[PDB]
RNA sequence: AUAUUGGCGAGAGACCGAUAGCGAACAAGUACAGUGAUGGAAAGAUGAAAAGAACUUUGAAAAGAGAGUGAAAAAGUACGU
RNA sequence: AUGGUGAACUAUGCCUGAAUAGGGUGAAGCCAGAGGAAACUCUGGUGGAGGCUCGUAGCGGUUCUGACGUGCAAAUCGAUCGUCGAAUUUGGGUAUAGGGGCGAAAGACUAAUCGAACCAUCUAGUAGCUGGUUCCUGCCGAAGUUUCCCUCAGGAUAGCAG
RNA sequence: CGUGGAGGUCAGUGACGAAGCCUAGACCGUAAGGUCGGGUCGAACGGCCUCUAGUGCAGAUCUUGGUGGUAGUAGCAAAUAUUCAAAUGAGAACUUUGAAGACUGAAGUGGGGAAAGGUUCCACGUCAACAGCAGUUGGACGUGGGUUAGUCGAUCCUAAGAGAUGGGGAAGCUCCGUUUCAAAGGCCUGAUUUUAUGCAGGCCACCAUCGAAAGGGAAUCCGGUUAAGAUUCCGGAACCUGGAUAUGGAUUCUUCACGGUAACGUAACUGAAUGUGGAGACGUCGGCGCGAGCCCUGGGAGGAGUUAUCUUUUCUUCUUAACAGCUUAUCACCCCGGAAUUGGUUUAUCCGGAGAUGGGGUCUUAUGGCUGGAAGAGGCCAGCACCUUUGCUGGCUCCGGUGCGCUUGUGACGGCCCGUGAAAAUCCACAGGAAGGAAUAGUUUUCAUGCCAGGUCGUACUGAUAACCGCAGCAGGUCUCCAAGGUGAACAGCCUCUAGUUGAUAGAAUAAUGUAGAUAAGGGAAGUCGGCAAAAUAGAUCCGUAACUUCGGGAUAAGGAUUGGCUCUAAGGGUCGACGAUCAACUUAGAACUGGUACGGACAAGGGGAAUCUGACUGUCUAAUUAAAACAUAGCAUUGCGAUGGUCAGAAAGUGAUGUUGACGCAAU
RNA sequence: CUCUUAAGGUAGCCAAAUGCCUCGUCAUCUAAUUAGUGACGCGCAUGAAUGGAUUAACGAGAUUCCCACUGUCCCUAUCUACUAUCUAGCGAAACCACAGCCAAGGGAACGGGCUUGGCAGAAUCAGCGGGGAAAGAAGACCCUGUUGAGCUUGACUCUAGU
RNA sequence: GCGUUGGAUUGUUCACCCACUAAUAGGGAACGUGAGCUGGGUUUAGACCGUCGUGAGACAGGUUAGUUUUACCCUACUGAU
RNA sequence: AAACUUUCAACAACGGAUCUCUUGGUUCUCGCAUCGAUGAAGAACGCAGCGAAAUGCGAUACGUAAUGUGAAUUGCAGAAUUCCGUGAAUCAUCGAAUCUUUGAACGCACAUUGCGCCCCUUGGUAUUCCAGGGGGCAUGCCUGUUUGAGCGUCAUUU
């Protein structure tokens, strides 16, 4: 079997040198150097993988349209849509137990 | 061990060039010249060195200026031409 | 002729602690007016371990009261702190665990936690797993507050002196036997070059004092005067008796 | 190292270009005490030491 | 007025005469050794002048034998004796 | 003794990387079944734990007290060995420097140097001790004994000699 | 007596030959020595009276240099191995070519790299020296040629750490300290536009710098090309950053988009300060799933080999890059619904009224598929022609299958920790609404296309039984990537394919004694300090396994049987619609037959038992005579210490280690 | 009973890696045992974290016995490869007062030389290990030196620190 | 003149016992014989114990581990020209 | 008797002693005072028609300018001989310049031929980006200038 060689001068098989073997239009097999793979966006609230963002390595954001980076809701690509909503429950709630809080003090002197 | 084949294990460098004297006298990880001193503003030297004193003193390179500062006190440090 | 290893050991070139992988300094709040005067509610956001720390460490996430933004602060965690907790700290917060009241704030027989030896010192004592303070009384005149500590140790404190309530979280730690040389490796290994041990007595005469003879012997009695000077502090300095313990502890 | 400093690669320069013998028309100037190149280096034999 | 193993410019010696005299009379603090601080040599002389041996011959060649130059080749750069 | 140079070997800590076939054994957890009045007990599977084990690559170096011992070699060669998935091996970076470091401790290692490295100077260190001490001839010609000495391999002193 | 030098003198000697040297030639002196003759030689030297000293050698394991006997001696013997012919040449065991025989046997004697070396790379000429024989050959000698980058690295970031400044210490060289007791700052813009500036509205800093050619990181691939360069050159095809930009597209009369219940979708679809979040960013092992490459294999289209006989046969080519479009997962999430007769489900037992199963959807694009790149490339062939450049002209480059296979990537999980397994640069997103925005018109360089530029340094080669270190062309040492077939559990050993090498001074004999490898009748440790050495055992399947024990082991205890070949039999599966069709791979068990009773047939591969001393065990050390009972270890115990502290550093400090620590801790035993 | 101490060695264990006598005594193991094991203990001089006793498992640790096994031996023999050997080429080193036949004598008390005898014939090759009191190193043991150094201690004299 | 042994234990010289035998005599040769071997002991450095010493350390006390180099010269000897 | 060994002589070897040379060293005496931020000493790298070194020099590179002398330099090549001339020379002298990268070393760094900022100017529409050219940006301290801070503090308005 055909062996192959690194294409970079690094010898060692660190993380930044990982390479798969191809097989080129001109029948022979060589080592093509891959890059580390990119790890999915995650919640800012509860950590799990964001839903519909494309996982990039991070300067790779800098080079796809807002679409791929962002979810149409009230915090996109940020915070998942079970963490949003429950945002949202918990800020109307708590903003009606202020009210009543409010006026509890108020009648309760 | 401790001899011959730990010999073969000799092949990261002290020392590299120091860009003051040249000497391949500059500790890599000291970042000083064994030799010269630098980056001290002084030169090394000793007064029990006197043989490397000797070595690198005035008038072993070529004197690219005092050499002519003899022949200019001679003239009197003149300023003006030869006038003809 | 020759230094020893605790003296070696002051130089500290091999002998530091190994922190790459520690969470931070384990510190209350600074002593700021909110803390002086009523009280201020963080959220715990992280139980985490601490690399060479058997207490597990708390994030806890405060609002900054003179600018927009979170201030994060690393307290040791107490047991039963959960993350998503409040967490209140100050003269006015309630008696609750985790939170961070002044001594004087407490009652007689409240156990605490990183308890501040003086005010803003942001927590001195009771850090370790499992280790507490417990108040004993207060001196509202001149105000202090009288504690005793793991040590078993009676001291007064400043009243203004915050603790955590509760007891430091990891307690038990200790029950479990290494078992290993491999785990005591490991344990050290997080914390800094004090292990493993040789002993004195093995060692030639230069190496130690106890080194040296044709048999492994002290030679003369390992209880060492407080006013030894270094390298003769080796064995049991300025031991008041020696021997195995019987009876009871605490002499007053 | 085929990864080398600039400085390197000029000493190295410096030392391929000074590795010659003796000019053939020196030893028919009128004194020529000098016979041969007494400085010649060869890397089978002195290392450069840098 | 005193000092001056450094620097510059001079004049000298009952000193040494290339294993001596400075380490170095010479491309000497050179070649070279050591990671480094440092250590550190050996090495002068054809002849007045190259006139450094045209040419022939043997040999693959180096060279040899001649021839020749030279006061001398019992001076042939492996060179004063 | 003074002032300098070394952690390219090695010792240890740290930082960042890398490397370690194929088998044996078969711990927790889990599934099914059987026995029992109960308490509980048992069986078959599954699973894949261990500073477990056989054994490569590796790391080390037990024995032959083999080879060699003017060597391939200022420590190697062959067989036989210990160990081989964590107190593991290892590259690079980095830190610790001489009465100092470092040491799972042998006074071990700290560049073939270690019960105090290397380099230069003090230094031509001192030596009652060892070795040597360069031409001829002529004349005279001894002593190993007295006393004293931190003296007994030395000196002073008297004696012998010129 | 003799020597170097000095004053005087002999108007001394001398190119018609001074000094020196050689001379079983002569003379004088007892001698140190002196004199003469002869030869060699070429420029100075001597007698006497005195002066002076670095003034006389056989030694000092004396110093420097040179030279012997030993002695043509020891030896040039590890790494399986060389042979024939031709060419070249003066000369061939060693160069070249061809043929043959071999080896490394993919954990290589292969192909690349890191450190190191520095031209050893390549060509031509060439053999005085080196290559411990040789040499026409070479890593030699001489002369030249050769290293081409926006995309590979450095450069940038920070790690352990190093280290200015402000300060403090030190007589001082300098030391501490790295955000500290400091007045440590420029980038946004209203206004200034007497000038987009200083003044002056209004926002932000607990901080230099260095530190990785294996950590982090913007972006390049394929084919071809040289004697020697290639992700760099050439051709083609892309991508990233910075900048400038004009169209188209999009948006706006409801100014800053619509659709979907939703998860979310899109070609776009304004967004300052400030804040928040994510990525960067992470351990190890185990099984399972999937992908790629390799391996194995069927049909077919070509070429080559064998063909006394057999073989629809043996070998070989049949390939598709970065990038782009469409599409494609596990996991996760959403809508309907309310589940015990509990269901779903993994190899591994987790999940479900905090909403399971089920039905229908959404998403990440690792990865795979099709297409473009792209057949025009590359590969394999055929038919012609050839003074050159060699020129062409055609054909085929297709369709599958298989898996506890190997390597590797990855996914969802599980085990482990008193171990929970970096940081920063950088990029993006979100919250917010400052501000600027339309109608004989505004907005939008996160949509498409279009324009320009991307500097500097390195790039050759070896990387080792000859390019590094070890005094050397030294059997030593020196980090790493890829990794075919068979046998076999296997990266073991043995054989082979691709690739590479055939390099170790040779020839002739076959004494002793050796080194290495072996055998041996009968006895079986009687040898010896001692079973040292060697032998015996060994794999796998089945049976069987004691004392003791911390119940985990001991254990492969001990002790037994079998193993080949061949022909069969049985069991263990997938897919499609109790069965039928079809497809597919090994593992186990059994039987018969068979043979010089052989069969883990080479290779490979435990000797075992009964006890005593000792250390619990795994582990560690005297590198280069000691590996152990020594050290360490977990366990046990003691001691000090509550920070104005214990222990320990520093010459001192406004200094430091423990300490990013706090008695379940640190320190000393 | 005394004398006597701080206490007088307790639980354990032992001719043990600790017992002089000592190869202790008894038993076992063997034909035979200074070995091994099990016992005994007035134990020169066993003994409790200077840890005592015992311990499954583990061990390139030390030791005894048994089975198997064998050239360890009886008692040697044979074979292979590479040397050694000879040749072509190449070509060292150690060492060397001068050198090299003995016996006795005497002698610095063990001669190659001296004395007296024996004797004695060129030039050599392969082996060999008696001798050259062979070589390798100014003996490391011992002693001396008014020579050091590592280490220790209420040696003398000091000193950082406190 | 000729022979004077095989073994258990011990590093042993010595000793003792078993056994065969004709006998199991005593000794020397640098207490023959280490460039002949071996290295069990003694007698370097590691380590353990007992006693002694305050200690470093001491012990004809015990125990375990611990590199045995070179001939090619001369003679002698063995053979060979 | 040869060979071999030894001694001597001649010639030839090995080797470099002796002798004679000496642009060197060593010692003594005399005279003088002159390194560097106007960038020293030292270092690296380069420069000649043909040079590896020594020596000299710095991209104006074995050197330019100036002065003096007056015909060379030399190993070869080349040039010239007008050389009765502002003119050879590897001459001497030396007052004008150049003086790469460094170095006390000075924008920050440096195991990097790494990375900035400011001014003028040029090109690419170009105040912003990229590039070329020229000139600059260290620290401590002194005098002065300007702009500031401090209820440290005076006067005034109040
Ligand atoms: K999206
Ligand atoms: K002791
Ligand atoms: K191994
Ligand atoms: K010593
Ligand atoms: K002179
Ligand atoms: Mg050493
Ligand atoms: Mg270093
Ligand atoms: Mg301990
Ligand atoms: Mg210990
Ligand atoms: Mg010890
Ligand atoms: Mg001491
Ligand atoms: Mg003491
Ligand atoms: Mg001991
Ligand atoms: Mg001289
Ligand atoms: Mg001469
Ligand atoms: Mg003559
Ligand atoms: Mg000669
Ligand atoms: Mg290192
Ligand atoms: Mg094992
Ligand atoms: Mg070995
Ligand atoms: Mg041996
Ligand atoms: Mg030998
Ligand atoms: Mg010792
Ligand atoms: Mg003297
Ligand atoms: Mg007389
Ligand atoms: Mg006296
Ligand atoms: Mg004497
Ligand atoms: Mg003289
Ligand atoms: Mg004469
Ligand atoms: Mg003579
Ligand atoms: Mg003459
Ligand atoms: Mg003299
Ligand atoms: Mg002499
Ligand atoms: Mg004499
Ligand atoms: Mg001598
Ligand atoms: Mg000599
Ligand atoms: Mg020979
Ligand atoms: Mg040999
Ligand atoms: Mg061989
Ligand atoms: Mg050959
Ligand atoms: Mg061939
Ligand atoms: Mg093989
Ligand atoms: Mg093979
Ligand atoms: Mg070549
Ligand atoms: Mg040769
Ligand atoms: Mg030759
Ligand atoms: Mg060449
Ligand atoms: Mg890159
Ligand atoms: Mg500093
Ligand atoms: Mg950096
Ligand atoms: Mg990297
Ligand atoms: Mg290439
Ligand atoms: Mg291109
Ligand atoms: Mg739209
Ligand atoms: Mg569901
Ligand atoms: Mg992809
Ligand atoms: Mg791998
Ligand atoms: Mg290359
Ligand atoms: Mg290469
Ligand atoms: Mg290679
Ligand atoms: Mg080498
Ligand atoms: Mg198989
Ligand atoms: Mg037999
Ligand atoms: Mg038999
Ligand atoms: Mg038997
Ligand atoms: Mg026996
Ligand atoms: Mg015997
Ligand atoms: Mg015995
Ligand atoms: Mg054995
Ligand atoms: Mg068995
Ligand atoms: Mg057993
Ligand atoms: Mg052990
Ligand atoms: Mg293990
Ligand atoms: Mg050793
Ligand atoms: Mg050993
Ligand atoms: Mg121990
Ligand atoms: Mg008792
Ligand atoms: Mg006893
Ligand atoms: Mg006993
Ligand atoms: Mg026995
Ligand atoms: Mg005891
Ligand atoms: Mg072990
Ligand atoms: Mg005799
Ligand atoms: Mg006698
Ligand atoms: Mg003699
Ligand atoms: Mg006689
Ligand atoms: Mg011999
Ligand atoms: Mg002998
Ligand atoms: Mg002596
Ligand atoms: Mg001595
Ligand atoms: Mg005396
Ligand atoms: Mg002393
Ligand atoms: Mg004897
Ligand atoms: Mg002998
Ligand atoms: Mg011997
Ligand atoms: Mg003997
Ligand atoms: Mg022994
Ligand atoms: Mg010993
Ligand atoms: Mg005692
Ligand atoms: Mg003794
Ligand atoms: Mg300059
Ligand atoms: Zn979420
Ligand atoms: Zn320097």
């Amino acid at each position: 079997a055909q062996r192959v060689t690194f294409r970079r001068r690094n010898p060692y098989n660190t993380r930044s040198n990982k390479i798969k073997v191809v097989k080129t239009p001109g029948g022979i097999l060589r080592a093509q150097h891959v890059k580390k793979l990119a790890t999915r966006p995650k919640c800012g609230d509860c950590g799990s993988a964001l839903q519909g963002i494309s996982t990039l390595r991070p300067r790779q954001y800098a080079t796809v349209s807002k679409t791929h980076k962002t979810v149409s809701r009230a915090y996109g690509g940020s915070r998942c849509a079970n963490c949003v909503k429950e945002r949202i429950i918990r800020a109307f709630l708590i903003e009606e137990q202020k009210i009543v809080k409010k006026v509890v003090k108020e009648q309760t002197e | 061990g401790k001899g011959t084949p730990s010999f073969g294990k000799r092949h990261n460098k002290s020392h590299t060039l120091c860009n003051r004297c040249g000497r391949r006298s500059f500790h890599v990880q000291k970042k000083t010249c064994s030799s010269c001193g630098y980056p001290a503003a002084k030169t090394r030297s000793y007064n029990w060195g006197a043989k490397a004193k000797r070595r690198h003193t005035t008038g072993t390179g070529r004197m690219r200026y005092l050499k002519h500062v003899s022949r200019r006190f001679k003239n009197g440090f003149q300023t003006g031409s030869a006038s003809k | 002729g020759r230094v020893i290893r605790n003296q070696r050991k002051g130089a500290g070139s091999i002998f530091t602690s190994h922190t790459r992988l520690r969470q931070g300094a384990a510190k209350l709040r600074t002593l700021d007016y909110a803390e002086r005067h009523g009280y201020i509610r963080g959220i715990v956001k992280q139980i985490v371990h601490d690399s060479g720390r058997g207490a597990p460490l708390a994030k806890v996430v405060f609002r900054d009261p003179y600018k927009y933004r979170l201030r994060e602060e690393i307290f040791i965690a107490n047991e039963g702190v959960h993350t998503g907790q409040f967490i209140y700290a100050g003269k006015k917060a309630s008696l609750n665990v985790g939170n961070v009241l002044p001594l004087g704030s407490v009652p007689e027989g409240t156990i605490v936690s990183n308890v501040e030896e003086k005010p803003g010192d942001r927590g001195a004592l009771a850090r370790a797993s499992g280790n507490y303070v417990i108040i004993i009384g207060h001196n509202p005149d001149e105000n202090k507050t009288r504690v005793r500590l793991p040590s078993g140790a009676k001291k007064v404190i400043s009243s203004d002196a915050r603790g955590v309530i509760g007891v430091i979280a990891g307690g038990g730690r200790v029950d479990k036997p290494l078992l290993k040389a491999g785990r005591a490796f490991h344990k050290y290994r997080l914390k800094r070059n004090s292990w493993p041990k040789t002993r004195g007595v093995a060692m030639n005469p230069v190496d130690h004092p106890h080194g040296g003879g044709n048999h492994q012997h002290i030679g003369k009695a390992s209880t060492i005067s407080r006013g030894a000077v270094s390298g003769q502090k080796a064995g049991l300095i300025a031991a008041r008796r020696t021997g195995l313990l019987r009876g009871s502890q605490k002499t007053q | 190292a085929a990864q080398k400093s600039f400085r390197i690669k000029q000493k190295m320069a410096k030392a391929k270009k000074q590795n010659r013998p003796l000019p053939q028309w020196i030893r028919l100037r009128t004194n020529n005490t000098i016979r041969y190149n007494a400085k010649r280096r060869n890397w089978r034999r002195t290392k450069m030491n840098i």
